[PDB]
RNA sequence: UAAACGAUGUCGACUUGGAGGUUGUGCCCUUGAGGCGUGGCUUCCGGAGCUAACGCGUUAAGUCGACCGCCUGGGGAGUACGGCCGCAAGGUUAAAACUCAAAUGAAUUGACGGGGGCCCGCACAAGCGGUGGAGCAUGUGGUUUAAUUCGAUGCAACGCGAAGAACCUUACCUGGUCUUGACAUCCACGGAAGUUUUCAGAGAUGAGAAUGUGCCUUCGGGAACCGUGAGACAGGUGCUGCAUGGCUGUCGUCAGCUCGUGUUGUGAAAUGUUGGGUUAAGUCCCGCAACGAGCGCAACCCUUAUCCUUUGUUGCCAGCGGUCCGGCCGGGAACUCAAAGGAGACUGCCAGUGAUAAACUGGAGGAAGGUGGGGAUGACGUCAAGUCAUCAUGGCCCUUACGACCAGGGCUACACACGUGCUACAAUGGCGCAUACAAAGAGAAGCGACCUCGCGAGAGCAAGCGGACCUCAUAAAGUGCGUCGUAGUCCGGAUUGGAGUCUGCAACUCGACUCCAUGAAGUCGGAAUCGCUAGUAAUCGUGGAUCAGAAUGCCACGGUGAAUACGU
């Protein structure tokens, strides 16, 4: 067996505990956008590999057509509701 | 040698180098003039049966030791003693060694 | 198809090119279409003469036409008359005062067009091919080419269904890319079908 | 009467072993077995020997002797007839005609073998993105028409040949026309060809009008061409791809395929080519009657990553000078970069596991770690797979003709069934403005700059560039702000109109794109299925081929750039 893709820590805080989560609320290769989508929602709002991981792309996967001024803030009210 | 000074990288020729020695233990044992056997010298005549009946086959002599499995039919020189108690087997070897290095004489 | 064609895929390797010319888009394709003018016109009027390669280069506005030939007498003629007469026929199907060298092939059995020439010029004399293909495959073996293969095509022998044997002997390392491998083909116009012959010759490593 | 069988008559003798079971018994342990004998029965291995082989092998199918029974190709047939026997029931004894050239035993190979396992693989598991809904593009079948040319037609046809259809194209057809022909060669006659012309026709051509009549002219005629005359002949995208060559796809970058010599076997043949592991690997170690070899796998070839050396332009600007401040110029040759050559990665080392080995697990150094990465490379053979229409080709077919030229119009016609896509179906967003950072390519009937006109297809002028020198070409995505607020909409562009803009004899058939103008169907789509494990999917742009003109297709380039893997 081979272990999961070793990525590189968020550089913006130097934390590895956030950069997968804004690889996957990305879209087609958009990653400059993302930061739009969720620095935005985060720094505004003041095996390890299983269920860590599905839970949180359940998350991200209810944002497409939900109708209203911008998912992009609708996602942080959902965080909100969330935390 | 040449061939890693030349023509192959060091680290590949030593790899396959180092997978081949393995042979030249038996296989440089015989080149002093290609072979060519006149007699041979068995141990342990069941053991190595092979070697036997290729010689017979060849009609070559057979220096073989017999002890309670192996046969006298193979062989036409037997030493009926133990293919074991190494103290033995070695007396034997260096007498051979030695009859063989007066024989010019 | 399955296999790749030896001679070419060591076009950047031993194998040299059979036609060294620069030249630019405009005339590239006009010196191209000449090349195969002036060896249409070569090949066809030495047929007989053991032409193992035709090599175009064009130094100045000049082509220099060498043809490695196992027989140069034939192509030479008597004092040159021969490469003399080709020459003016090469020099006006080409455009240039184009010159043909001559270059003798030594060994002549061992070259892949050769065989290819000789087994195809002997395999419509109405013999059996079993006993010719052969003689490629022996002669070849006293002579070095350590590993060689002969393949023969469909038609063999009269009758309705094509067949093909290839009966190789030595070693043929076609994989490995600096095998020096001599290959070439022929075909032979027989009253019954096309017969095809391809033969690969493995003049050692690199 | 039974396959009443060990398919093995009875009796005796002799001939190596090993492993048992059952039942006595002697010596010694005077414990019960015990240790050592010694009988009888019996099961199984195997030696010599024997056997066709399988096998048997001291319980012989060995080596012999005594006597008995029996056999004499398969079928007819253990049948008919007779006899004997039996309660009929049937048994026993036991033919022949006729027919066949075999029937048969044992073993060998390899074939269904619907009694197996094992291993590997985006095959499944996980995750990601999708197609099947719609509009167009293209392709395939089906409808009509003169034709909608032909072939491809499961995986291995269906954005296929075709990488590019206004005529030509194009192989189809309507009409006109030519018959040694449009195309090739040979014979003869003339005229040079070529150029300028008209007239009839759509042209192919025909009827005419002028110039020329050129180099030898060794005086002919060649040197060329054109027209004509009879003939050979030409010509064919005509037909068979199961006649083929050649070329291609196919299983499948799957890992197997065989040979030399040996050995075994009377022999066909087996071995090699086997177990354990191990590898991506018939990759390799260990024990193995086999050693090896060949094609096989890797690697050698190309590209990429680190560094170095060389050269320093049209490329660069670390240092200096001032700058028409822009590497712009001196100048520097540092650096990027450019293209040549090398070094570097080799489980090399270390620890551990693993038989110590192979190998593996990690670590260290190293730019690169375990074939670092990606390409090229496809074994014997598999599909009578496809191509006769790229070409060649056997046979067949028409030679005032499916041949050929010309004009035209087909090839794109729809009423559909489905691929392959693109457009998308939008609020990670769309629109407006400032708006930065690519690589890779191409450019001479060409890329074509600046400027001007121009709402633009763009047009006019026209520098440079046959190019690390100029153009293609401002790359978008991305960033900042604002805005659009679910509106089948600011999305989306089909569809349709006026005009264009370019290409060419000529675009309506059947070009592209634009100015302006439409503005519908499409808000994620059914079971199902496809691709994908890293710079990868997913986006966004870039160039190129073909190309007078004609990319949702192909090829290549870059930017931004993911998530998952418990296992078979």
């Amino acid at each position: 067996v081979i272990g999961q893709r070793k990525i590189l820590p968020d550089p913006k805080f130097g934390s590895e505990l956030l950069a997968k989560f804004v690889n996957i609320l990305m879209v087609d290769g958009k990653k400059s956008t993302a930061e739009s989508i969720v620095y935005s929602a985060l720094e505004t709002l003041a095996r390890p590999v299983r269920r860590n991981a599905l839970a949180m792309r359940w998350i991200v996967e209810a944002a497409r057509k939900r109708g209203d001024k911008s998912m992009a803030l609708r996602l942080a009210n959902e965080l909100s509701d969330a935390a | 040698q040449d061939g890693t000074f030349d023509k192959l990288t060091k680290k590949e020729a030593l790899m396959r180098t180092r997978e081949l020695e393995k042979l030249e233990n038996s296989l440089g044992g015989i080149k002093d003039m290609g072979g060519l056997p006149d007699a041979l010298f068995v141990i342990d005549a069941d053991h190595e049966h092979i070697a036997i009946k290729e010689a017979n086959n060849l009609g070559i002599p057979v220096f073989a030791i017999v002890d309670t499995n192996s046969d006298p039919d193979g062989v036409d020189f037997v030493i009926p003693g133990n293919d074991d108690a190494i103290r033995a087997v070695t007396l034997y070897l260096g007498a051979v060694a030695a009859t063989v290095r007066e024989g010019r004489s | 198809g399955q296999k790749v064609h030896p001679n070419g895929i060591r076009l950047g390797i031993v194998k040299p090119w059979n036609s060294t010319w620069f030249a630019n888009t405009k005339e590239f394709a006009d010196n191209l279409d000449s090349d195969f003018k002036v060896r249409q016109y070569l090949t066809k009027e030495l047929a007989k003469a053991s032409v193992s390669r035709i090599v175009i280069e064009r130094p100045a506005k000049s082509i220099r036409v060498t043809i490695h030939t196992a027989r140069p007498g034939i192509v030479i003629g008597k004092k040159g008359e021969d490469v003399e007469k080709l020459r003016k026929v090469v020099a006006d199907i080409a455009g240039v005062p184009a010159q043909i060298n001559i270059a003798e092939v030594r060994k002549p059995e061992l070259d892949a067009k050769l065989v290819a020439d000789s087994i195809t010029s002997q395999l419509e004399r109405r013999v059996m091919f079993r006993r010719a293909m052969k003689r490629a495959v022996q002669n070849a073996m006293r002579l070095g080419a350590k590993g060689i293969k002969v393949e023969v095509s469909g038609r063999l022998g009269g009758a309705e269904i094509a067949r093909t044997e290839w009966y190789r002997e030595g070693r043929v390392p076609l994989h490995t890319l600096r095998a020096d491998i001599d290959y070439n083909t022929s075909e032979a116009h027989t009253t019954y079908g096309v017969i095809g012959v391809k033969v690969w010759i493995f003049k050692g490593e690199i």
